[PDB]
């Protein structure tokens, strides 16, 4: 999560 | 004719006058807004409140970071961060002179060029320039050779660095952070009966992190102690009364670096990624950088962590290779006196982003120069 | 591709390996009146995994197995019991599991016969 | 041999013996005692009353909650509970055969050793087990892979699953449950004029919530359905006559968890937290937790529940995942029917916890084993 | 009395029977263990998982590669991936008829001893014998004269051979391979906000970096047409949804082979390293291996490596050589049919290293036979 | 790494 994808 | 700095911390605002020893004002990175309805009238009561100020009135506001693990994701919000930390805290305006930033490696390429897309329009300082946050802790310790552990609450990186060159081969990125340690410290609580579950709740369970944990440099031989001997229990005055005490989980979650395995997240640990990026750098460099081994930023106040740290990594490194880890008293704020030596350079004169250049290239100019 | 026929599925190997595995091990369970007309589905109960040990290895089972399973974690308990007794037995198994067993992983299953022809022979 | 089970809820008490396919006895988690004086002779009139011979009496007891959010407050009333279910309910004796029990994740661990504490030395069962709420679920539904929502009067929890691998960092709890939406739901009736207010009308007000609310797929819409068309009205008898008659406050309450904004927690709802617990998960585990959502417990009987969840996660969720959310008939007692499955287990007699284990290790003994 | 074949390759495990075209079974050479704890009964979840199991679950178990660079390190790990390949994969019988292996060039003589040591021990094979990787392609091309470029998953070699004789002065060895494209092209990715941090996320990268990434004949116009164009920019479905779009990453990871600078190794490339081997051999050797380049093995399925490699080696080359670069469709298999093909021969039969053998000189008779 | 020493 907070990344444009994974996380 | 002086830049002004801005670290931009993943958990902590940061800045102050560049060639200065301690920053003007800090903050908290956090933007809040009622969940209640207003009765009164006349009280102003607006949507927004950042800062202490946000802690003032936690009660009634949810409070939501704008930055998050080094990346942002809410940008309207973070720009209130920035209005906020010139005029509000600092007092003083952007367009007379340029400002300094801080970001941490490997983030995606939209936080570093939306960075600068923000600053020269809204703000419109003459000139800008970002720089990793690791580099910026050698200039604070005024040594050209050593690794980094920066360790603030979005990221930890453990880049080396040898004779000012730094090496993207070698450079790592953890996740693993303090609103991690929070997070895990508001579960284990769950165990003694305490709950916090809320945003504002957080903040208490990060202020009982910050003067009460300790990184329990033998974590097997204090558990077994902590059930026998209560020595270890201490109590923290939350509002509201309430007294609470805490045994085995002042110290549990700080050993999350070491191990992630409580948390979940498939990462080998803080002391293995210092380990593993020095074995991917040749076979010269080691020896320096096992003297030189560099504590900065945030999570790193846990008392004896250098100690843990030392004795760790000497387990996994090889004899003869003499282990000093360095944690200046000065640390939470390093990578701060970085920038304010940085943009004392004159030889940095040069390396600014200035206004007019940005019309020319656009906000891919960041990249080639950075 | 031509370059790999065999990998994809359905190999004839695979098919004739899988008509053996089925043979054999019927004829030990003929004694008992049972008969595995398809081996990746008939396992899935795990009871016929159960009486082919007991025919072979000729010993009871260290724990009691439930006589059917409706639900399926009971049916996990029947083969689980059963890869346990094999350790018993001082026979190696690698990557074969309860979950595998009753999804009727063809490839996985057959391997797990091909361990009890070589011991018992 | 057969080993009973007892569900111990937040809000009812559910118990019947192993390899069962409904239970024995069920009722309500209650202990009254009275308020008013007793002026015949020789009339009995002891101190407590439980289960359905409170709710007989209820007009002049006044009710309190021995469970509450999952967590027991008053003990010696809980002690009472227990002694009602085997001698009373049940009619059979726990010395002869051990017991299961059920508690909802991340409880204080006072409460899971107390628990235990009182069952050897009261009841003296030969053995006793304890067991996490939502992973009994999956015995119900025969499935190894899923997400549990058990959403019971007391906590919500909603915890993944891959292949019988419990994850304890994706696991999460919120306290909103059926007491919030009866305590909510006689707030709102205010709005209409109808007043419960005691313990005692509390449980007409819990009565009128199970057979006559539903979730409102759309709720922006169903409520300016609901001032334009009356066909939502619908009446109840409470005793007394007084008929009463409720509208949009017929589905207002539910709504609670989509948003519990109203009753003022500060959580993100429950489609939310299936969304975010799922996104804690690795990546590859996405596909089958959506695929297979399991509904279980109480709160999760109001028509179209698995319409409203299955519309707002596909909101949330990415296109291409295929979303099922199974919520059986037989839920409201699944957590129960995993009981009599688990006990079922030949593998399950080795976990079992005995006598002559407590005595040597002492209360402590349940987290390592549990 | 046919012999059986396994690669064991570096990243990838393909075995078959001899006098074969296609191989019966291929893996990935991976062991796997759980993460997280078992919450369900009688569910088996034992420790160990290979192959496509291990893909399968990998969301909670974390991959660790037994072979890597071409050397064992958990030997014991190593040992099931052959009890896997088999039992489970082919289900055939080593005791019943010999092995044969292969190994890269120049490994330490401890795993060209000790994989000797496991077979006759733990499989006990009439007979066994091990090849270099590189020799088996020339029997798949069915060419005498040639330098063979191996490119797997671990190492690549680049050793050339004239009318079957090789030439151990000439030979090369370089790391760089797979794994690094693949770590690299995790890293690389962070740049445009896609993270990939974990040992099952890596699997997902590996196979992106498969069907989507191609070798970009000219690096620094196909770099600024990137920029200009997006028409290269293509989506790759990972699993929990969340479809992703690269760009220049597309093809930037693949350019690590011509020039390592961006990892950081100290090497001349992959292109120069075929220059300097063949310049090491004599000058009448030069001509034909230019017009035999026999490329093999994985990492040599980028589009248009033959014309990125042969419009390379031209401008290194001098003029009036001809080059030809053969790179056959059935490569990533090359060796295998080597193998096929070098156990068919009736003159191999009494290359074999056989049991009677083995105790009377101990694991030191490989070196001298092979 | 993976060497009986460098790497
Ligand atoms: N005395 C302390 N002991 C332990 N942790 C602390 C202490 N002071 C601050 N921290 C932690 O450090 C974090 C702030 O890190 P910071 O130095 O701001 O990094 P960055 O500048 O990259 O944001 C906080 O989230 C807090 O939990
Ligand atoms: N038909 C129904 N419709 C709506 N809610 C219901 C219905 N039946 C029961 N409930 C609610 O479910 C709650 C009981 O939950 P329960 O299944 O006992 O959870 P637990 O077993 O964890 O206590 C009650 O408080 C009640 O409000
Ligand atoms: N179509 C493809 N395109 C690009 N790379 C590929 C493709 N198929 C396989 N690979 C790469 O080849 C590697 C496997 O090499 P392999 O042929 O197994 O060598 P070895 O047999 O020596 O292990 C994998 O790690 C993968 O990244
Ligand atoms: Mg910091
Ligand atoms: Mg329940
Ligand atoms: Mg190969």
């Amino acid at each position: 999560p907070a990344w444009l994808a994974t996380c | 004719t002086t830049a002004l700095v801005c670290d931009n911390g993943s958990g902590l605002v940061k800045a102050g006058f560049a060639g200065d020893d301690a920053p003007r004002a800090v903050f908290p990175s956090i933007v809040g807004r009622p969940r209640h309805q207003g009765v009164m009238v006349g009280m102003g009561q607006k949507d927004s409140y950042v800062g202490d100020e946000a802690q003032s009135k936690r009660g009634i506001l949810t409070l939501k970071y704008p930055i998050e693990h080094g990346i942002i994701t809410n940008w309207d919000d973070m720009e209130k961060i920035w209005h906020h930390t010139f005029y509000n805290e600092l007092r003083v305006a952007p367009e007379e002179h340029p400002t300094l930033l801080t970001e941490a490696p490997l983030n995606p390429k939209a936080n570093r060029e939306k960075m600068t897309q923000i600053m020269f329009e809204t703000f419109n300082v003459p000139a800008m320039y970002v720089a990793i946050q690791a580099v910026l802790s050698l200039y604070a310790s005024g040594r050209t050779t050593g690794i980094v552990l920066d360790s603030g609450d979005g990221v930890t990186h453990n880049v080396p660095i040898y004779e000012g060159y730094a090496l993207p081969h070698a450079i790592m990125r953890l996740d693993l952070a303090g609103r991690d340690l929070t997070d895990y410290l508001m579960k284990i609580l769950t165990e003694r009966g305490y709950s916090f579950v809320t945003t504002a709740e957080r903040e208490i369970v990060r202020d009982i992190k910050e003067k009460l944990c300790y990184v329990a440099l033998d974590f097997e031989n204090e558990m077994a102690t902590a059930a026998s001997s209560s020595s270890l229990e201490k109590s923290y005055e939350l509002p509201d009364g309430q007294v609470i005490t805490i045994g085995n989980e002042r110290f549990r979650c700080p050993e999350t670096l070491f191990q992630p395995s409580f948390i979940g997240m498939e990462s080998a640990g803080i002391h293995e990624t210092t380990y593993n990026s020095i074995m991917k750098c040749d076979i010269d460099i080691r020896k320096d950088l096992y003297a030189n081994n560099v504590m900065s930023g945030g999570t790193t106040m846990y008392p004896g962590i250098a100690d843990r740290m030392q004795k760790e990594i000497t387990a996994l490194a090889p004899s003869t290779m003499k282990i000093k880890i360095i944690a200046p008293p000065e640390r939470k704020y390093s990578v701060w006196i970085g920038g304010s030596i940085l943009a004392s350079l004159s030889t940095f004169q040069q390396m600014w982003i200035t206004k007019q250049e940005y019309d020319e290239a656009g906000p891919s100019i960041v990249h080639r120069k950075c | 591709p031509a370059t790999e026929k065999d990998l994809a599925e359905d190999a004839p190997w695979k098919k004739i390996q899988q008509n053996t595995f089925t043979r054999w091990c019927n004829e030990h369970l003929k004694c008992v009146s049972k008969r595995i007309a398809n081996l990746q589905t008939d396992l899935s109960d795990g009871l016929r995994l159960i009486a082919l040990l007991e025919v072979l290895s000729q010993k009871k089972m260290h724990r009691k197995h439930n006589q059917r399973p409706t639900f399926r974690q009971m049916q996990l308990e029947n083969v689980s019991v059963a890869l346990e007794f094999l350790d018993r037995e001082s026979i190696k198994l690698v990557s074969i599991d309860s979950k595998a067993i009753v999804d009727g992983n063809l490839k996985l299953i057959l391997g797990l016969i091909w361990t009890l022809i070589l011991h018992y022979s």
